């Protein structure tokens, strides 16, 4: 896929999607927004995941515990909103850190880039984008530079387990009930049981050119909110896997992980 | 009771709640909110009473609610009612058998419930000029578009785990992941409570994020200006300037932001009462009965002037809209000429006089920290106190100082006039105290608070958010809290945050300290603080104490050598109160408070 960074100098999908939709002079688009990320002098950055709770000078993952044969989280301090780096996050997905160090959790737009990932079906994006680029965002003013390299995140070998999570860089338009279905499907696996770790429903409305009037509100689960599932048998858990509504306008990219 | 046959235990969860609350443009709103809310336990709570009765509820405890006195036994109870006593937690014991009924039933009964209010709702806003439309339309405001929004807003779970099981420890407390932890509870050798509702919230909090997620879409359509979220009323109709016209004051509801208007008559209708301030200016105003006094002397006449400006700017010899107090409100904003200069010009003169107007309030938060003191019958004890505390102690601390909207116990929210917040929340704190007869000097219970102090101005939601701030992020991430942390955000926009321990209230009041600040005028040496901060930039070479001796000096006959010592000592003693992990992070919180209970704009 093409990877899009603009250099500036939820609507975040919506925004840059209209604003790539708006650019090309020359209701989903023809492309597919796959998802977005947050840059910064440090680079990629995503939501902390909410099983990642802050305690003495440290954030603690907590892992599920089976309660009655039901999957659930041990009783907890409140989550602490904050992002954390393309590499931690990687470790996390990997279940391969137990924790982090308060002062690596970034509550660090107060934004220097953001990252777009599309797939481009023959819309000739990148070679027209390509040109070094100055381009108006939806007023503001970015630098935008396009590459036909997909991001590493993207092309990970996660192991075949029973047991998966999965993380939402960006937010997911559904009931819990039929993503998981949406997601039996997709695997073309049945799930035993499943916990969802998230914060309350986020409303998203966009604007609607045509009626010339604000879209339908919709409710989506909030970025950094993951998915701990429990499949009846091994599935070769994909390094990402798209669910949910609206997703050529970024939303519904879930990371995939394990534990 | 105690005897019972397959005893269980059950578990109530209602949100959302502060989201809820910031959905609020006007107190009133939020006072609805935070009303209407524990209303939901209530009605949530009665079926547990009408299958047990009260006694099977632990927390909280239902035999002082005065809810539970007016609502399930018709005392009267006049305006105690206003005050939300419910939290949205609850736990009862209970049958097995009957347990899914009741959960069907709650679900159930706070739905029909929120559909009444709906409804009673749209004949009021209709018949009051509140919707503004040919009761024709009437039928268009009770469709499935809104109907759902209402039946969908609130999720109430509930969760139960037999009292009477087969058990391991060694695999209970396995699959919950908590180790270390043992010989307190893992050791029982001579039922397993405490442990048993930890894990209750673990699958209580499993239930309510899986039902709080089954929500359906919207259609398009202008949203509600309140809540910002919910497409308003007749939003999918109308373009948004016609829309705007069928909504009196230019307010397009939704049906969720409906109710709240609504709520507040409501509640008037079953009990009679209403708040005694529907605004923050309303508080605002306390401040030194600076309003008593002055309607009193100039308010009598203020009318007819103004009166002589509008005929629809007021009724029954009182103004509308307290900000009409404010000159400024006169001199810009609002929304036949001549009368305003001399309004204007008349209210300056009134402040020569008295003083000019308090446009600052503060909102009070509290939160127990941290709950609880981890044997049912020990925790009824607890519930009967917290219950106790929150209805009589707070109430009789806040009483006619304040508004106080909600006390569930350990947690509290109160608006207050800047003069009394401070006052109020030691207050508060003490009685918590001494209701535990906790004794120092090592503490606990313990008790954390957010006090922020805004311009009557600031957007509601914004304060909301910033106060909850001010206790999770700052208060209750110092080591040990019970602590107060103090913002003053100006609307200049600058925002200045205080953390302290709590008796720094009780040392810095009755301090010589702040009596030459308060007797400042004739004043104490000006910039001082602006220069003790200056110096806390960075480390004194001096040292900390030189610096405070030194600034002493330059600021303040044979007196003033007795005098110095005095404040020197004092500044030493409030620094011990003052959180910090430094002595340059303690010297700028102390100076910072110093500096927020000092700005003549917000203590005039
Ligand atoms: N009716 C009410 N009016 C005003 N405030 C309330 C009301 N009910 C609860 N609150 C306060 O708001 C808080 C919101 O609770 P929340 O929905 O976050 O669940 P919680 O598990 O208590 O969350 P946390 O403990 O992490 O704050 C409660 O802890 C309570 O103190
Ligand atoms: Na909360
Ligand atoms: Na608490
Ligand atoms: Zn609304």
């Amino acid at each position: 896929v093409t990877f899009t960074p603009y250099d500036v100098l939820i609507p975040l999908p919506q925004t840059v999607a209209g604003a790539i939709r708006t650019l090309l002079f020359y209701e989903e688009p023809e492309f597919t927004l796959v998802g977005i990320a947050i840059g910064t002098e440090k680079g990629r950055i995503y939501p902390l995941p909410f099983n990642i709770i802050k305690s003495e000078k440290f954030y603690k993952v907590v892992n599920p515990g089976r309660f009655l044969g039901k999957l659930i989280l041990p009783p907890k301090g409140k989550y602490k909103s904050g992002y954390v780096t393309e590499s931690i996050l990687e470790k996390y997905l990997k279940g391969e850190l137990k924790e982090v160090e308060e002062n690596k959790v970034i509550r660090i737009l107060r934004i220097e880039k953001i990252y777009a990932w599309i797939e481009d079906p023959g819309c000739g994006i990148k070679d027209i984008l390509s040109s070094y680029e100055f381009l108006t965002l939806g007023s503001r003013v970015a630098f935008v530079e396009v590459d036909d390299k997909t991001p590493d995140i993207f092309n990970r070998e996660l192991g075949s387990t029973k047991k998966a999570l999965f993380y939402f860089s960006t937010p997911t338009i559904g009931k819990v009930g039929e993503i998981v279905q949406e997601l039996e499907k997709r695997l073309n696996a049945k799930i035993d049981d499943y916990l969802l770790v998230s914060s309350r429903p986020t409303a998203i409305s966009g604007w609607d050119m045509h009626e010339k009037k604000p879209k339908g509100t919709k409710f989506a689960i909030p970025p950094g909110s993951v998915l701990f599932v429990e499949f009846k048998e091994e599935v070769e858990v994909p390094p990402y896997i798209k669910l949910g509504k609206l997703k050529k306008l970024g939303y519904g990219l879930a990371l995939g992980g394990i534990w | 009771a105690l005897s019972v046959k397959d005893p269980t235990l059950l578990r109530i969860k209602i949100v959302p709640v502060q989201p809820f609350i910031a959905n609020s443009r006007k107190q009133l709103d939020l006072w609805a909110s935070s009303h209407l809310l524990s209303m939901l336990m209530y009605k949530a709570l009665e079926v547990i009473v009408d299958k047990f009765g009260p006694e099977h509820v632990i927390y909280p405890s239902l035999r002082d609610q005065p809810f539970f006195l007016k609502f399930y036994l018709g005392e009267n109870i006049g305006d105690e009612i206003l005050v939300a006593n419910l939290p949205n937690k609850a736990l009862a014991i209970v049958s097995g058998k009957e347990a899914e009924k009741i959960e069907e039933e709650i679900k159930k009964r706070i739905r029909d419930f929120l559909l009444q209010l709906y409804r009673e709702a749209v004949d009021w806003a209709v018949e009051n000029g509140v919707v503004k439309v040919d009761r024709s339309e009437k039928d268009s405001m009770l469709k499935e578009a809104y109907l759902k929004i209402v039946r969908e807003y609130f999720t109430v779970s509930i969760t139960w785990v037999s009292l009477s099981e087969k058990e391991d420890i060694y695999q209970v407390t396995e699959n919950a992941g908590l180790s270390d932890e043992d010989v307190k509870k893992w050791l029982k050798f001579a039922a397993i409570y405490p442990l048993l509702v930890k894990i209750l919230d673990s699958l209580g909090e499993r239930k309510v994020t899986e039902e709080r997620f089954e929500k359906s879409e919207q259609l398009k359509g202008w949203k509600c200006h309140v809540c910002g979220e919910n497409l308003a009323i007749f939003g999918d109709m109308y373009d948004h300037d016609n829309l705007k016209s069928l909504w009196l004051d230019e307010e397009p509801l939704c049906p969720m932001c409906l109710i709240k208007r609504y709520y507040p008559v409501w509640i008037r209708s079953k009990t009679g009462q209403k708040i005694r301030f529907e605004s923050v200016v309303d508080v605002a105003l306390l401040y030194k009965n600076w309003r008593k006094i002055f309607d009193e002397k100039y308010g009598k006449d203020l009318v007819s002037k103004a009166r002589e400006v509008s005929e629809d700017f007021v009724k029954d010899n009182m103004l509308v809209d307290s900000d009409l107090y404010y000159s400024s409100t006169w001199e810009s904003g609002l929304s036949d000429e001549e009368k305003v200069k001399e309004v204007v010009d008349f209210l300056n003169a009134a402040y020569k006089e008295i003083g000019n107007p308090p446009k600052y309030y503060a909102i009070l938060v509290m939160d127990g920290d941290d709950m609880g003191k981890v044997t049912p019958q020990v925790h009824v004890a607890i519930s009967q106190a917290l219950a106790n505390f929150s209805i009589r102690e707070v109430r009789s601390v806040v009483k006619d100082e304040g508004l106080l909207i909600y006390a569930g116990g350990d947690d509290v929210l109160a608006i207050l006039p800047v003069d009394k917040a401070l006052e109020v929340a030691y207050k508060i704190r003490k009685e918590f105290g001494k209701s535990f007869e906790n004794g120092s000097l090592l503490p606990g219970w313990k008790l954390s608070a957010g006090i922020l102090i805004v311009h009557y101005k600031h957007p509601l939601y914004d304060a909301l958010e910033k106060a909850r701030d001010l206790l999770n992020n700052k208060a209750k991430n110092v080591p040990g809290k019970d602590t107060l942390a103090i913002g003053l955000l100006k609307r200049s926009g600058s925002y200045y945050i205080s953390l302290v321990g709590w008796e720094l209230i009780r040392v810095f009041y009755n301090s010589e300290l702040r009596k030459k600040l308060l007797e400042e005028k004739g004043g104490v040496g000006k910039r001082f603080i602006y220069h003790v901060l200056r110096e806390v930039d960075t480390w004194p070479k001096v040292g900390i104490d030189e610096m405070l001796k030194f600034e002493v000096i330059r600021h303040i006959k044979e007196e003033t050598k007795e005098l110095r010592e005095k404040i020197y000592g004092e500044i030493k003693d409030l620094l011990e109160h003052v959180r910090g992990n430094n002595e340059v992070e303690k010297v700028r919180g102390l100076f910072t408070f110093l500096k927020i209970i000092t700005d003549a704009e917000v203590f005039p």
